[PDB]
């Protein structure tokens, strides 16, 4: 609903912030003699050499090492524009212009 | 049975460790409260000076006053106490020093 | 060690299976020009026993 | 199965008597204050408005 | 009157060192909580030289009031956020403790 | 095993445009190989104020182990100057020799990596095993049994 | 604007007084619910031992 | 070449003296201090302060110093590519600097873009409403994403198993209970075209 400013979001980010830690440290935090259950323990066990792949567990999973092969084709990006700024009634502006 | 009974030690210290820590928040929370109680009277004793129908002896009448209330805030933050341990007086934080 | 910068070098990044440890320093001699002949020296040898 | 010192019911009990106690306390200091938001941690955003 | 630079730089040396509270909440070596408080004085709001003595500085100190309390509550509602999370957090404990 | 480096044999004497790397020290020691450049391939010429620049050359170097002789590569990048160069003819370059440091080893595992820096050895939490002391490992076979600390 | 203040004032107080005697009501049944609880497992193992 | 007042501002124009900054009322937003901004992208935030005498090179010196401080900008290649693409990111144009038919195409107008593909690509600023409201961001491009194929074989006999064609690099359905992210920042490279500015 519009009638907050752009402050009252950021306090309200703040404060789910600290939600998404609460619940991140529950989730990491569970215990039974010295088995931890939620944190993908309890079905498989993984590990690469990249630094930029990243891998969920949702069910059983076979096994083995496997080779990946990547072709990429490009996009676009987001470009933005700001206003026209002038001058007061009493500024004087110089510049270096070529003709 | 050792490793549960040691767990469930741990368990009972942590369930009281919470509520006191959640004491000391309670407390700053009131003081800060009151600090803000004292602004807003400031305001409105600001917006009252500041119409020409006075002459320099009401404002001086005003100022002073005023200074009085600044001594009693700054008295309020540096007042607050826990356990021997200042709270509001950046003594939290950090810790600085110079020459 | 003790040396200043002779050279035109601004920094280096990429460090990825260089060895570690940093402790033995490195040479990085950058000539400017100095005519090379062909060569060889004999790096290392291993053996068991 | 019938054991000694084993009520886990008891336990039960006191955990959810502990909420109700809480929530009456909490209701009781809304109703004697007479204000919604109260302290500072019912709203965040109350507050500044 | 001629205002000049002396023409020698000035040395000037700081010690800054940490503070900050730990709380523990488990059972474990390793999961904690870290809490931290601002200082806050008049100095910290930034109206230590706020005057009434003519009708021109009223203005000036209209809007720094209104900066102050933006900050004060912002910072009252960190703490709410902080108690926020510590209530929830405490109930898991217990329930662990039954299981 | 034998290691062996191989060095080629280059002009470098042109009227400017490159220069020649020599990598050598570490821990045993080695004298490396000496590569050579072209042309206008170490540093560009300017643009009016070019903003800083920096030209990049990628750098492979190999190590040989003594008691087991597994070879270890790795790569570096250096930046070279901003702009150099004469009146407007090919480019410039300055000679020296200065000192580098280390640390770490890169994204892999090297023969000579401390066994506490290995991520895989740490908990969820930021605790690592070896911080209390020495583990112990047993391993069964044959009807016997061995312990290793 | 003082008619916009004064409405995060207080709840209509009837909706309060609702969850208070809901909340009384429900404590005196967790109460006895626990006191019997806590009544059943001593006697009932030592009438069979 | 002085132009006067009431005309496109320079580049060494003072920042208390622009007519967008100043209330209806005649007071400027410095006046009481220096202000706050707030940047979020890319999982992460940052914070600048704004004085009331620095010039416009300085605003963009500091906006390009912030953003490239979140990562957004020229990865590694360390080339003098990476030095352009980073100082051409945020963008004044001066009276004599216009090109037609051109992203700056209008005279006295900051230009904004990041180096990144796809929801990456997407910036949000936080501060004071008056502040916000006296920039007024537009935008004029929106970002759209890649395209990723992929296959998949074994590591020790090469048996094929699977190959796809993914939008947002998410590799699903073909292991069994895993599903792989893989970044978007591999496989890309980046020029700049100042014949057209793009």
């Amino acid at each position: 609903n519009g009638v907050y400013t752009t402050n009252d979001r950021a306090e309200i980010q703040k404060e789910v912030d600290q939600l998404k830690e609460e619940i991140n440290r529950i989730a990491s935090s569970t215990e039974f003699n010295t088995k931890k259950l939620l944190n993908g323990d309890s079905t498989a066990l993984w590990s690469s050499d990249s630094s930029d792949l990243d891998v969920v567990i949702k069910s059983a999973v076979a096994e083995g090492n496997y080779n990946l092969n990547v072709t990429v084709d490009p996009g676009k990006n987001f470009v933005y524009k700001s206003d026209v700024m002038t001058l007061n009634e009493d500024a004087i502006g110089a510049e270096i212009v070529t003709a | 049975s050792e490793k549960l009974r040691g767990q469930i030690s741990g368990l009972k210290r942590a369930s009281l460790n919470a509520q006191d820590g959640i004491s000391l928040l309670q407390t700053a929370e009131g003081g800060l409260q009151n600090i803000q109680d004292m602004l807003q009277r400031m305001r409105e004793l600001a917006v009252q000076a500041g119409n020409g129908v006075y002459t320099t002896n009401d404002r001086a009448e005003i100022q002073k006053e005023v200074d009085q209330l600044k001594e009693e805030i700054n008295r309020i933050a540096s007042s607050t106490e826990f356990n021997t341990k200042k709270l509001l007086n950046g003594d939290s934080t950090a810790l600085w020093s110079s020459d | 060690g003790g040396d200043v910068n002779e050279t035109n070098v601004g920094f280096v990044t990429d460090p990825n299976t260089l060895a570690s440890t940093g402790t033995a320093y490195y040479t990085v001699d950058v000539t400017a020009g100095a005519d090379t002949l062909s060569s060889v020296a004999t790096m290392s040898v291993y053996r068991q026993a | 199965a019938m054991y000694i010192n084993t009520n886990v019911p008891s336990l039960t009990a006191q955990r959810y008597l502990g909420e109700t106690n809480n929530a009456v306390s909490k209701s009781l200091e809304r109703l004697s204050s007479g204000l919604r938001i109260n302290s500072a941690s019912d709203d965040a955003s109350g507050l500044a408005i | 009157m001629e205002f000049s630079a002396t023409g020698e730089s000035e040395d000037i040396k700081l010690h800054l060192v940490d503070n900050a509270m730990e709380m523990q909440i488990g059972a474990n070596e390793g999961q904690t909580i870290l809490a931290n408080i601002p200082q806050v004085d008049t100095t910290s709001l930034g109206i230590d030289d706020i005057l009434m003595v003519d009708q021109e500085l009223a203005q000036e100190s209209i809007t720094k009031l209104d900066k102050a309390l933006e900050t004060v509550s912002g910072v009252r509602a960190t703490i709410g956020a902080q108690i926020n999370r510590l209530e929830y957090t405490m109930t898991g404990l217990d329930t662990t403790r039954e299981n | 095993k034998i290691l062996l480096s191989t060095t080629e044999a280059v002009d470098t004497s042109a009227t400017s445009g490159g220069g020649t790397i020599a990598i050598s020290g570490g821990p045993a020691g080695t004298t490396g190989a000496i590569i050579s450049y072209g042309n206008n391939e170490l540093t560009k010429v300017d643009n009016g104020d070019t903003t800083i620049d920096y030209n990049s050359v990628t750098v492979y170097h190999a190590a040989l182990n003594v008691e087991t002789g597994n070879l270890d590569v790795g790569n570096l990048t250096f930046n070279f100057r901003e702009d150099t160069g004469t009146d407007t003819a090919y480019g410039s370059t300055t000679g020296g020799s200065f000192d580098l440091l280390v640390a770490g080893g890169g994204e892999a595992a090297t023969s000579t990596t401390k066994l506490k820096d290995i991520s895989r050895f740490t908990t969820d939490d930021g605790v690592n095993i070896f911080a209390a002391g020495p583990q112990e490992l047993t391993i069964f076979g044959n009807g016997s049994s061995a312990t290793i600390y | 604007l003082t008619a916009a203040e004064s409405r995060i004032r207080d709840l209509d107080i009837a909706d309060e007084m609702a969850k208070f005697t809901k909340n009384q009501i429900l404590a005196q049944s967790n109460i006895s619910m626990l006191a019997q609880a806590n009544s059943l497992p001593q006697m009932a193992l030592s009438l069979l031992g | 070449l002085v132009a006067g007042g009431g005309e496109a501002a320079t580049s060494t124009t003072k920042l208390k003296d622009i007519s967008r900054f100043t209330t209806d009322d005649g007071v400027n937003i410095f006046a009481a201090g220096p202000q706050e901004l707030t940047i979020f992208g890319n999982g992460s935030s940052a914070t600048i302060y704004l004085e009331g005498d620095d010039t416009v090179s300085e605003f963009e010196t500091k906006l390009s110093s912030a953003i490239l401080e979140l990562g957004m900008g020229a990865t590694a290649g360390t080339s003098d590519e990476a030095a352009t693409v980073n100082s051409n990111l945020v963008n004044y144009v001066s009276t004599g600097d216009v090109t037609d038919s051109s992203n700056e195409a209008l005279a006295g107008t900051f230009v904004i873009q990041t180096a990144r593909l796809g929801d990456d690509s997407k910036l949000s600023f936080i501060g004071d409403q008056n502040l916000i409201n006296a920039l007024s961001l537009a935008t004029i491009q929106e970002g759209e994403n890649s395209e990723t194929t992929i296959k998949v074989t074994d590591a020790h006999t090469g048996k094929f198993i699977g190959s796809d064609s993914v939008n947002d690099s998410t590799l699903r359905g073909v292991i069994q209970g895993v599903d792989v992210k893989i970044d978007s920042d591999v496989g890309v490279s980046i020029s700049w075209n100042s014949t057209k500015k793009t």
